[PDB]
């Protein structure tokens, strides 16, 4: 079931006397006239405090169960009362699934660590909060379904526990020989004080167009006449980014479809620039690549642009692709290419025994065996001088201890998968202070028409309607602007036609009564909104839209102005 | 921590159907291919299945072409086995595994190295009775 | 398919003892062989891969070696938490990856 | 474990000794151990510089005849500013002129 | 009684006010050692 509450759930905010001062404050309350939970049990969400009624002579309410988990593990919150008073105390407990001679407290087993302790019809109420570790609770016990009334609640105890809060349940007496459940939100309200520093009233500032008034004006009593008290803002729903078609193409053809790759030794780097289109258009033909990229997979860096990047493509056998990735050692890593220990692209490797062997033999590709020292990254050597491994000088003739330091694969097509050769594409991306100027794409997405939205075109951020122009741009412009220089303009970059950009009607919004003291009937005027976009009686004047009075073909003297000739009245 | 889920497992007769899930946890799903791996009671392992980061490229053992497919949910981080015309040698422990990348440009085919992560697995019977 | 034969079947050692184990290919794997660990009612985990690169958080005792049609993984001071069956495979052609028959490694 | 073998004529570094160490933490809650104060005495109708519990301010303090509510500290009036405290030792009323 | 070292005993304390140099009173005999903070200064200092 479900119930109503009228007015409940209103504690005093905080210490601080006071006196008759309609004081305006803004907390976490129960709104008025709210939707609560009923019940006659399981475990509930907390979300942001809870207000808690009961209504019973006898005491049917043995305690709450709080935390995040209800379990063991972690510590929670446990609060009793015997026949004797109020038992706060935190611990971590295991509790009973259900919780409940004369014998009693078969809740929990368990009570390790305890970081609190304290000893010492009807209705009950409580409230709940939880605020920078701080449980509040408040409570009253007033004597006497729920009736109708005021009464706020004051503050019970203070615990500095530190406890997080998310579920809680709660705790009943069983027969062996009734409850509310509400939450709090952050509302406004106008409180009414008396001499004696108590709260007598209030008025719930997010309800009535009346309350709105009484709560602007800081009373209860509203006189006749008309008062602006709020505003009317359109939304914008959905975000289209609209964008032009890739320009032009990467040439990375040229370089994975080429006829010859370079020697490791003398590894080939082709340096890309000034060239759109997605990134996982590699990949494509994908199960016999050995695509191995590190740190970020290709969807990641398929919306990801970069200022420059590098294509090295070289030649080695299968064995050795291992090597083509930082942190490894070998004649590759050590002597011909070696990545650094932080790499932030793709490595692509695929096997071209087709291509790159032949029966007699293919001596083209070499690498390079000596070397006095590893390479740093990225480091390119291509000098042919005899590596000196004794202690006479070569004075560059090959000879003892004096080695031509590049050998030669021997490509055969017969060879074993780990001799064969396999041609491998190095993929660095680097970021800098320069624009960046190699990206894929930037997120497909249609276009709406007369409907108020968020938009971006290339680089344009603006929100409003977008609707068919009749200007003419000149053949090089994409955007106009007004007088005072505001954009209200553009032209869609896919199909190149010009839409105007209105705003998304706003106003202010007047409140219409005859007095309090007369009745409680309003009638609100949407200043100059058509009666189309506002979200009976409504009736359209040049001033707006006023909802809520008919319109008579009589004619009075005028009582309460409106505008433009309209006035209105309390009589019939 | 990286934790796989098999589910789906359970009894069928010979030339029925079943499909089993694998999800994945504690890892960037679509940055790795997936495999599925079985083992019959008191036997060895055997490589049944497995698909690419992308789900562009799927192999299959010789012993389950045509009668199994593989296939993966990016968005749900989910790996399936779809097992038609089950024989009483299927039956058997599924392990779904993350594939692993070998030491840097393994060379590999498709994404799929070794398993490098396994789940528990889940128990396929198909028998008659 | 590449079969992958294991020898020994069973290998009988005892705690503090070095245990070697053989993984043969009947075509070259260039080093795409992985060792893997399975424990009775436990998944297989991955010990060495790269024929002997070894997997994160394995300890120092195992090691691998080998390339081309030959392998072996190596415990260097057998623990009692080491007792266990011991898989090869290879992942060198897709598909299909082939497992060894495997070695028990048991108590002597 | 062995064991301590106290006699009492044992030299005093071989002799039992007592000890009590006292570790003070602090985390993301208010200290529930303290107890200060440091002060003098409280005039009446003088022109004092006052400090009730954490409200500095200067004013002459004078008895009063409002009622706080059974929590309530002190009291302020319209436009916001403290114009009445109760006396954390006495617990009386004062307004601040 | 005081426990042995090897199993000392640790008393929690929660939730009492009263002045820290209340301790140090019968003042003349005691080994007194605090570290880094005089008596006096975190006389007016509390803790969780
Ligand atoms: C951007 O690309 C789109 C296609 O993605 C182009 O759309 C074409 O527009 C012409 C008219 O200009 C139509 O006849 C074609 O049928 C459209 N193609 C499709 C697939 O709808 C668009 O013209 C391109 N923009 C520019 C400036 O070239
Ligand atoms: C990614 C892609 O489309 N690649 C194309 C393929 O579609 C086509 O079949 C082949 C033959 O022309 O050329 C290449
Ligand atoms: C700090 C303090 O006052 N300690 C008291 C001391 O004054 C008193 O003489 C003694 C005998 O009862 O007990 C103790
Ligand atoms: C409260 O809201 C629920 C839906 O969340 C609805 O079913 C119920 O009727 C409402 N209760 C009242 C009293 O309007
Ligand atoms: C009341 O409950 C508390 C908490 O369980 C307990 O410490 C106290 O002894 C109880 N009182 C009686 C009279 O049982
Ligand atoms: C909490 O209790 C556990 C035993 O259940 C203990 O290991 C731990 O030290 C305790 N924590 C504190 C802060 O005392
Ligand atoms: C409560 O949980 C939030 C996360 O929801 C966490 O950031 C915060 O530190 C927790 N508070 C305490 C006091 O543990
Ligand atoms: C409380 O207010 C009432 C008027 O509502 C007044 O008659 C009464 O004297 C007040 N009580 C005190 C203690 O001031
Ligand atoms: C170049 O690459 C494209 C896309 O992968 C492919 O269609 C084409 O066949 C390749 N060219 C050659 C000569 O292999
Ligand atoms: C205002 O209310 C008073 C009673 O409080 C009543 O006598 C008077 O007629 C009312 N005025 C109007 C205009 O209704
Ligand atoms: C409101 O918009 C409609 C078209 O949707 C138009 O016919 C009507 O005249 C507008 N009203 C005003 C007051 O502009
Ligand atoms: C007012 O009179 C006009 C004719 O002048 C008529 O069309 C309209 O319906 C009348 N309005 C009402 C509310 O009767």
């Amino acid at each position: 079931a479900y119930t109503n509450s009228f007015t409940r759930g209103v504690y005093y905010p905080d210490k601080v006397f006071r006196s008759s001062v309609l004081h305006s404050t803004q907390d976490l309350f129960l709104p008025f006239f709210s939707n609560v939970t009923w019940f006659h049990n399981p475990v509930l969400p907390f979300n942001d405090g809870v207000y808690f009624a009961s209504i019973e002579k006898s005491n049917i309410i043995r305690g709450w169960i709080f935390g995040t988990t209800l379990d063991s593990k972690t510590q929670s919150l446990l609060i009793v009362n015997n026949a004797t008073n109020v038992v706060i105390k935190v611990c971590e407990f295991q509790f009973c699934n259900d919780p409940f001679m004369e014998s009693e407290f078969r809740v929990y087993s368990s009570a390790n660590n305890c970081t609190f302790e304290y000893v010492s019809k009807n209705l009950r109420e409580f409230v709940f909060k939880n605020i920078d570790g701080y449980f509040k609770i408040y409570s009253k016990h007033t004597p006497i379904d729920l009736p109708q009334g005021f009464s706020a609640l004051e503050p019970l105890v203070d615990l500095p526990i530190g406890i997080n809060i998310t579920r809680f349940q709660t705790l009943l007496a069983l027969h062996r020989s009734a409850y509310y459940v509400g939450y709090l939100q952050p509302r406004t309200f106008l409180l009414k004080y008396n001499e004696n520093g108590t709260i007598t009233d209030a008025v719930d500032c997010a309800l009535d167009p009346l309350s709105e008034t009484k709560c602007t004006l800081k009373s209860f009593t509203v006189e006749k006449g008309i008062y602006q008290t709020s505003n009317f803002r359109v939304q914008p729903t959905e975000s289209i980014v609209r964008f032009p078609n890739i320009t032009n193409l990467c040439p990375f053809d040229e370089v994975f479809n080429a006829t010859r790759f370079a020697s490791v030794y003398a590894w080939n780097r082709k340096r890309i620039s000034n060239c759109v289109a997605d990134y996982s258009v590699l990949y494509n033909l994908a199960p016999f690549f050995t695509f191995k990229c590190y740190g970020v997979s290709p969807t990641k860096l398929n919306d990801l642009c970069f200022t420059n990047v590098y294509a090295d493509s070289f030649v080695i056998r299968g064995d050795e692709v291992r090597q083509i990735a930082p942190g490894q050692t070998g004649n590759i890593a050590d002597y011909n290419y070696k990545l650094p220990d932080d790499f932030t692209g793709c490595v692509i490797a695929w096997n071209s025994n087709k291509l790159d062997s032949k029966v007699s033999g293919n001596y083209n590709y070499l690498y390079r065996l000596f070397r006095k020292s590893n390479l740093k990254p990225f480091e390119r050597d291509i000098s042919t001088e005899i590596y000196q491994a004794g202690n006479k000088p070569c004075n560059g003739v090959a000879g003892f201890n004096c080695y031509f330091p590049l050998r030669s694969y021997s490509f055969r097509p017969t060879y074993g998968v780990g001799h064969q050769p396999y041609r491998v594409v190095v993929l660095s991306f680097e970021l800098l202070h320069a624009p960046a100027t190699v990206c894929g794409p930037k997120k497909s997405t249609n276009l709406v028409k007369n409907k108020c939205v968020n938009f971006n075109f290339n680089g344009l951020k603006g929100t409003g309607v977008l609707t068919e122009s009749n200007k003419k741009f000149l053949p090089f412009q994409q955007f106009g602007r007004d007088i005072a220089d505001t954009t209200d303009a553009v032209r869609d970059p896919q199909t190149l036609e010009i839409l105007d950009i209105t705003p998304c009607s706003f106003g202010g919004v007047s409140v219409i009564t005859p007095g309090t003291n007369t009745s409680n009937q309003v009638a609100v005027l949407y200043q100059g909104v058509n009666c189309t976009e506002v979200p009976s009686n409504v009736f359209q004047t040049r001033a707006g839209c006023l909802i809520g009075a008919e319109y008579v073909n009589n004619s009075y003297e005028c009582d309460i102005p409106i505008g433009a000739g309209i006035c209105a009245s309390y009589q019939t | 921590e990286v934790q796989l889920v098999e589910s789906g497992g359970g009894v069928v007769r010979p030339g029925g159907s079943l499909r089993l899930s694998c999800a994945a946890s504690g890892f960037t799903f679509d940055d790795y291919g997936m495999s599925w791996v079985r083992q019959a009671p008191g036997k060895g392992l055997e490589w049944v299945s497995g698909i690419n980061w992308n789900g562009g490229s799927t192999g299959y053992a010789d012993s389950v072409k045509g009668r199994f497919t593989i296939s993966r949910d990016n968005a749900k981080n989910s790996l399936y086995l779809q097992m038609n015309s089950l024989r009483a040698e299927d039956t058997a422990l599924y392990h779904c595994a993350r594939v692993g990348y070998c030491g840097g440009d393994c060379y590999s085919l498709s994404l799929a190295g070794f398993p490098d992560y396994w789940g528990q697995g889940t128990l396929v019977t198909v028998s008659s009775e | 398919e590449i079969v992958m034969t294991q020898s020994p079947a069973t290998l009988s050692v005892s705690p503090g003892e070095r245990a070697t184990l053989s993984c043969r290919a009947s075509q070259s794997v260039s080093y795409n062989l992985a060792w893997y660990q399975q424990k009775p009612g436990q998944a297989p985990r991955l010990l060495i891969y790269d024929a002997s690169t070894r997997a994160t958080g394995i300890p120092a005792r195992f090691s691998g070696s080998g390339s081309g049609t030959e392998f072996t993984l190596t415990i260097s001071s057998l623990q009692s938490e080491d007792f266990a069956v011991y898989y090869c495979q290879q992942y060198n052609n897709w598909p299909p990856y082939t497992f060894g028959q495997g070695t028990k490694l048991e108590i002597k």
